[PDB]
RNA sequence: UAUCUGGUUGAUCCUGCCAGUAGUCAUAUGCUUGUCUCAAAGAUUAAGCCAUGCAUGUCUAAGUAUAAGCAAUUUAUACAGUGAAACUGCGAAUGGCUCAUUAAAUCAGUUAUCGUUUAUUUGAUAGUUCCUUUACUACAUGGUAUAACUGUGGUAAUUCUAGAGCUAAUACAUGCUUAAAAUCUCGACCCUUUGGAAGAGAUGUAUUUAUUAGAUAAAAAAUCAAUGUCUUCGGACUCUUUGAUGAUUCAUAAUAACUUUUCGAAUCGCAUGGCCUUGUGCUGGCGAUGGUUCAUUCAAAUUUCUGCCCUAUCAACUUUCGAUGGUAGGAUAGUGGCCUACCAUGGUUUCAACGGGUAACGGGGAAUAAGGGUUCGAUUCCGGAGAGGGAGCCUGAGAAACGGCUACCA
RNA sequence: GGACUUUUACUUUGAAAAAAUUAGAGUGUUCAAAGCAGGCGUAUUGCUCGAAUAUAUUAGCAUGGAAUAAUAGAAUAGGACG
RNA sequence: GCCCGUCGCUAGUACCGAUUGAAUGGCUUAGUGAGGCCUCAGGAUCUGGGA
């Protein structure tokens, strides 16, 4: 989520172990460190952009992505820098021979290199334990919006 | 003692879970170091398997880093001035990891006019050659040239002397000091 | 009968808690601590018996006491201890001034000696000197097969500049 | 529950053991070693069950203690001492060596291997990384840590070792085309050729594999163990080559075999 | 903590309990094989069902598949062995026809009388059970 | 292995239940009871209470023996056989029992550790230890202080122990060492250059920190600050070295330092031989115990996906006193609201949240045999939890242990 | 190796998979419930067959299919290839 | 002929109900707070700043 400022906390934020020599002049002033995740996720060049910190970027973090790969509709952007889809699925119920609608909402961490709104599908890969229910991490951005300046106003 | 279990604590739905099982040792925690300042004085703790941990309580000096410098000394400890996580450090001058400090600066001053021959602030044979093939190098940087001066230069603390019973670190620089530096001030 | 326990103080008696390493205690498990009743380490009229220790004897010989004398019951037994026991130098030689225990089996008088420890003896530095030597027969040995390997990794690279000399 | 578990409840042994339901409730737990427990054959059931050369257990224990026996060539006490695949028994009495080896069933065969290819073993390298002091290594599936091996030698090729002395002498890379044998899976001591290799990025390889049968079929790759060349094979492999028959196949060459 | 000891029972038992004419046909049987309860009946027309369920199972399953080949035979040539199935009916719809007195005519309670040796199919028992 | 039958009416055809009927690895009880084999069995109720006995101890040639122990013989005047006791070591964390609690917990199938600890076994692994560095530091081996025992005692009482006198080590506590080499910093002198030099120290591994290396997406040029190797003194640099993964700040290495400095054998058994300048000099066979790091094996801890019975006469739940997330720290073996501080307002819910019930441990399975189902699983294997109820902790590789301790309750 | 991929459901085949239990092959425990044995000789110095197979499903993985059933695309052109 | 209710008897079950009725079990505010662990002190004694 973040956005402005990016020095908006008590503490000072870094890249672990990136240092800029001061005495060496420089034009780009702060040297950044980013990663190819894998598994076939162009890392956006919106993190090699960017000038976000987030440590739980899977692109400028210290997360490693690696296990489940899942995919789901994005249904709640409430939380700075993580969301929460909605995965659902059809259950078979065997006496019947017929499927009940299910669904699990996985809550996953987002970084600021992927702008996401509700309703976008998303792709997600698994990680370590992040917080203490997300154990996921937003990986690709499948949608864009809902055709939605092709919403607008009056000819 | 302290148990670092989930199996308290709600369940994100928010229900209330039961009790299944009793504390588990592996799943413990164990109390702060709450490590001080002054008369070196250090505990070993027994861990998990062996392995020693080394909780420092009252540290004086310790091991910190010119960082575009590439040295490193150890200085004693002046204090503490600044804590992002809180407030109570910096006034019980408690040493912990990002804590920021200031250091005995003339270790570094020693140093530096011993391999620049230029003195911060304000001759031999093979000595003035190799003062001579530096510089143009030897530039330093307005806001740490500066803290000499007072002889105690702004240093962040790297180690985590609850674990180690180190107290390391690196002196403030660049982007970095002049976030602390902003800070220190609009609030002195 | 519950015995008294220095520096605890008080005429009374108390429940301690005890552990390896402490007087009216002997444990019974590795690390394991019972809680015990003490008495304290000043006399009172409710003790049985003080132990009491002579410092400096008077002017009157104290019959079972001064008057008798037993001995100690062993001798010096490590290399050094008969050494100073004696006062020796590292040179006098030990295994003579090792003290003899006399016995007798019946119409056989025995002689029983105790087996000089950290004693210098032969076998121990031909195994000081196997220790150091098979230190350093490894050491060459390891330099060995080192640039052993470094070669095929050479005539690796000037089979790399053959195979790049081909095409 | 508070610790290493040290018994096996013969039920929860390993059924490629062959050992009987009852007369007892435990069966030996195989000792901390080289191989996994799950795929490992004792001393005792080697030495008892296969062999029938001891009745009691009490009787694999005076037979050890002579020094008789000798794995891979060291001497080997250990009552329970886990014995894996590639292992190199040897009585030195009765003058008997034998390479633990798969049967097509699935279980470790009694293979009586000649006195000077037991000289040597095959192992397959788990793997392969960069050690203390920039020394290299290769790590072998019997925990053998090799330092010094070959640059092209690298993770799931087999090696060629001496025994005599701990090194290796040869390797064979993971190609198309090369003599496998499958250690594990319902295909467990099958032997053929390797057609091809799908990738599967994130985990599990599959190893698609024909045999002198033009048979096919597919294991996981942690599951193959190169062996050589279609044709030659680096040892001697048991009786029926790991080839698999139909059960009905199987019920004709035993009804085959059929006159006295 | 042993392994377990397994078993089965090897008879079943008569729905209705009183079929006036299930009885008598039962009674003859014993009668006539010597037998000493309705269990013997009951043991062999047990086992009798099983073969034809099977039989049954098998005869749905492709001519010529693998199963009913491997499954197949291996019941014939078992049943034909003991002597109950005839050489000619040798397919497994006979196993799927069959009856009761076919197994009945192979104990040895009734060799022992069929090729002389008994002329009673009860000197028969006495005389076996006599060592 | 696809079956029904009796009972409503004066009679009739339906609805429909009751009854009959059959099995139960399904308990009991009654009556009866001869042979073989097979063999469950204080689960249900009271995870209610328990007399007494037993259920965890352990020694190799090979850590320790002056038993004032036995045996004497067979070489042993330091020791030697055998060996109580006691020290030291290791195990007691397995096993066996029970099903109390436990309903997204356990458990199952399927993942993860690029998120950790790991006795042991197995494989690999250590020339670096001292000091201003000629009148040297025990290395031919440095320190005491204890049990056992001896003796003096206390109490109704216990696997209670006190005061005194001894004496061991693979206990406790110390502390020597070994090739050449190269690279770094300093640098006395000399002499002006294009610049070089005696010789001085630093440099095992581990720890803590900071900085670098760890290339590869196909090819090339100029210049700044330093400054590498070879002159054919304008100058060239030509060959140039690269590990694994889907992926990393990985494996590994280098630089400046840090440490109440991790480890680098003061250990034990069998043999006793070479070799001369005959020093009891220098060497030297087999193997045991160890010892750091890595690996392996035994494990463990967390962990992804999906799956639980009845209940709405439970519809809103969650944040007092963390509920959802962010930053930082602390704490852990380690991830993580695990905890704290600051900050935000989140997380769940008719696709049933939350709450209640369970005469609920979960699974492999068991019973009933057209099929579809229904019911059951305390209970021989796997997993889990507990040891009268709670909590706390020592020891240790591993315990929140109960045939370990400490407290409260009963 | 680079550069990019509208989403599913269903279905086929396959891996990975505990044993005992079930189904089931082989074998005369004297029969049988069982068991995993056993069987042949020179029975005076050994020969030898065995310890199958199937099921294993909801989920996850791997793969063949492209009917049936969804989903997304170019209408203010803010289209598509170059 | 069938047949409805009050009313009377005997028996049995459930309900409502003064007793601000009673018991068991699970959570729990507040007050009080054992014990071990961590920690600041302490120094009986016992040797070299430490025990
Ligand atoms: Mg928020
Ligand atoms: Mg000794
Ligand atoms: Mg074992
Ligand atoms: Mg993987
Ligand atoms: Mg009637
Ligand atoms: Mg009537
Ligand atoms: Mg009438
Ligand atoms: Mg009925
Ligand atoms: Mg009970
Ligand atoms: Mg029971
Ligand atoms: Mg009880
Ligand atoms: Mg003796
Ligand atoms: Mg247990
Ligand atoms: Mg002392
Ligand atoms: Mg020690
Ligand atoms: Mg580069
Ligand atoms: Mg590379
Ligand atoms: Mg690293
Ligand atoms: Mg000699
Ligand atoms: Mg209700
Ligand atoms: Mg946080
Ligand atoms: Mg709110
Ligand atoms: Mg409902
Ligand atoms: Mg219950
Ligand atoms: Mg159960
Ligand atoms: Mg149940
Ligand atoms: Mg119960
Ligand atoms: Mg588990
Ligand atoms: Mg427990
Ligand atoms: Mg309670
Ligand atoms: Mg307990
Ligand atoms: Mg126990
Ligand atoms: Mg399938
Ligand atoms: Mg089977
Ligand atoms: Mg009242
Ligand atoms: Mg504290």
């Amino acid at each position: 989520s973040t956005e402005l400022t990016v020095q908006s906390e008590r503490a000072f934020q870094k890249q672990p172990h990136i240092f800029n020599n001061p005495k060496v002049k420089t034009s780009k002033r702060t040297k950044r460190w980013y990663k190819n995740a894998g598994l076939g996720f162009k890392t956006p060049k919106t993190a090699i952009e960017g000038s976000y910190i987030d440590k739980k970027c899977p692109f400028t973090g210290l997360v490693s992505i690696r296990g489940k790969i899942l995919t789901g509709t994005v249904v709640s952007t409430k939380m700075h820098r993580t969301i929460v889809i909605r995965r659902a699925y059809l259950h078979y119920i065997p006496k019947y021979n017929r499927y009940e609608k299910r669904h699990k909402n996985v809550p996953v961490h987002v970084s600021p290199a992927f702008r996401v709104q509700v309703g976008d599908i998303v792709t997600v890969g698994q990680c370590r334990p992040i917080s203490k229910t997300v154990r996921f991490n937003v990986v690709k951005v499948s949608a864009a919006a809902g055709k939605a300046n092709k919403q607008f106003a009056k000819f | 003692g302290i148990s670092r279990d989930s199996r308290h604590k709600r369940s994100a739905t928010g229900a209330k879970r039961a009790q299944f099982r009793k504390k588990r040792k592996f799943e413990l925690g164990r109390q702060p170091a709450n490590t001080k300042i002054g008369a070196k004085r250090i505990h070993s703790v027994r861990t998990r398997g062996g392995n020693k941990k080394y909780r420092a309580l009252r540290i004086e000096t310790g091991n910190f880093s010119w960082a575009s410098e590439g040295i490193s000394k150890k200085t004693r400890i002046a204090g503490v001035v600044y804590h992002p996580s809180n407030n109570e450090l910096v006034r019980t001058n408690t040493l912990t990891k990002a804590a920021i400090v200031q250091i005995d600066a003339t270790p570094f001053r020693q140093w530096f006019e011993a391999h620049y021959g230029q003195t911060l602030g304000k001759k031999s044979k093979n000595a003035e050659r190799k003062w001579a093939a530096r510089a143009a190098s030897a530039k330093i940087e307005s806001s740490v040239e500066s803290q000499f001066s007072a002889g105690r230069l702004y240093a962040c603390i790297s180690s985590r002397p609850g674990q180690s019973g180190r107290c390391d670190g690196y002196i403030l620089e660049g982007e970095e000091l002049a976030f602390y530096l902003r800070r220190l001030t609009a609030k002195k | 009968g519950f015995p008294m326990k220095q520096g605890v103080l008080l005429p009374t008696r108390i429940k301690l808690l005890l552990t390896k390493n402490v007087s009216c205690y002997r444990p019974r498990r590795d690390g394991e601590r019972k809680r015990k009743s003490v008495r304290g380490a000043i006399v009172g009229p409710d003790l049985a018996v003080l132990a009491l220790v002579i410092v400096k004897k008077g002017e009157q010989e104290l019959e079972g006491l001064t008057d008798t004398t037993v001995p100690k019951r062993l001798g010096p037994k490590r290399a050094n201890n008969i050494r100073k026991f004696f006062g020796l130098s590292k040179e006098d030689d030990v295994r003579d001034f090792v003290i003899r225990r006399e016995v007798t089996k019946g119409e056989k008088t025995y002689t029983k000696a105790p087996k000089i420890q950290r004693l210098v003896t032969p076998q121990r530095l031909q195994r000081k000197r196997h220790q150091r030597a098979l230190k350093v027969r490894n050491a060459q040995a390891q330099r060995e097969a080192a640039a052993e390997y470094a070669q095929l990794l050479a005539k690796r690279l000037s089979e790399r500049k053959a195979e790049k000399a081909e095409i | 529950a508070r610790g290493p578990k040290k018994h096996l409840k013969r039920l929860a042994a390993p059924h490629h053991w062959l050992l009987d339901k009852l007369s007892g409730c435990y069966a030996p737990r195989p000792s901390a070693g080289p191989h996994k427990l799950r795929e490992s054959l004792p001393l005792i059931v080697f030495l008892r069950n296969r062999l029938k050369y001891a009745l009691n257990g009490r009787e694999v224990k005076a037979i050890l203690m002579q020094r008789h026996v000798k794995v891979d060539g060291k001497v080997r006490t250990d009552t329970t001492y886990p014995a894996g695949f590639m292992d190199v028994i040897t009585l030195d009495a009765t003058n008997e060596n034998f390479r633990l080896v798969y049967d097509v069933k699935g279980r470790f065969a009694v293979h009586r291997i000649t006195d000077e290819e037991a000289s040597y073993k095959l192992g397959k390298v788990k793997k392969v990384q960069l050690g203390k002091k920039g020394v290299p290594y290769v790590v072998t599936h019997d925990g053998r840590t090799i330092r010094y091996p070959d640059p092209n030698i690298k993770v799931n090729d087999t090696v060629k070792i001496d025994l005599a002395s701990g090194k290796i002498t040869d390797f064979i890379k993971f190609d198309a085309g090369k003599l496998v044998y499958v250690t594990g899976g319902r295909n467990l001591g099958r032997i053929g050729t390797i057609v091809h290799k799908e990738r599967h990025d994130g985990g599990f390889d599959l190893v698609h594999i024909k045999d002198s049968l033009d048979n096919t079929f597919v294991t996981r790759l942690n599951n193959v163990f190169v062996i050589g060349e279609q044709g030659k094979p680096y040892i001697s492999l048991p009786k029926g080559k790991g080839i698999k028959l139909s059960i009905a196949e199987e019920r004709d060459r035993r009804r085959a075999q059929q006159g006295l | 903590p042993r392994a377990p000891r397994t078993y089965s029972k090897t008879y079943s038992t008569p729905k209705r309990p009183y079929e006036s004419s299930r009885l008598d046909a039962e009674l003859k049987l014993a009668g006539e094989f010597g037998l000493k309860n309705k269990k013997e009946i009951y043991r062999i027309s047990f086992q009798l069902s099983k073969i034809r369920r099977a039989a049954r199972d098998l005869l749905t399953r492709d001519e010529k598949d693998p199963k009913r080949l491997f499954e197949g035979n291996a019941l014939i040539r078992r049943l034909v062995r003991v002597g109950v199935l005839s050489e000619d009916k040798k397919k497994l719809d006979y196993v799927l026809a069959l009856k009761v007195e076919d197994f009945l005519e192979r104990r040895l309670q009734t060799q022992v009388y069929k090729l002389g040796l008994a002329k009673s199919v009860h000197h028969a028992r006495v005389l076996i059970t006599q060592r």
